[PDB]
């Protein structure tokens, strides 16, 4: 009886994998979003350099 | 202050340069090779590309 009913009152929770896998894409998500405004604002500076320093 | 006739010298030899900077007075062909040469140089350190407008990006999601 103990055996079962812990092994319900666990298996109630299995949602923990899932609740990572939507963190773990909300965040690789946000690292794309990063790179992205990174990766624009350094080419900018990038030909803004090249200019100042000719 | 008036006095200083290398002080006004260098001065009026100032104002000439100034005059006849139309184009590098007395450039010789080294003004020319070394601002080809550091150009070159810089073109190389920072990119290759579009250096006129902004290039686009064209990114790839996840």
């Amino acid at each position: 009886i103990d055996m079962e009913k812990s092994q319900q009152a666990l298996v109630q929770k299995r949602h923990y994998l899932f609740d990572v896998q939507r963190n773990n894409i909300a965040m690789a998500l946000e690292v794309t979003y990063r790179e992205r405004l990174h990766r624009v604002y350094r080419e900018v500076k990038n030909r803004l350099d090249y200019h100042i320093s000719v | 202050d008036p006095v200083q006739k290398l002080f006004v010298d260098k001065i009026r030899e100032y104002r000439t340069k100034r005059q006849t900077s139309g184009g590098p007075v007395d450039a010789g062909p080294e003004y020319q090779q070394d601002l080809d040469r550091e150009l070159f140089k810089l073109k190389q350190m920072y990119g290759k590309a579009d250096m006129n407008t902004f290039p686009n990006f064209t990114f790839e999601d996840p």
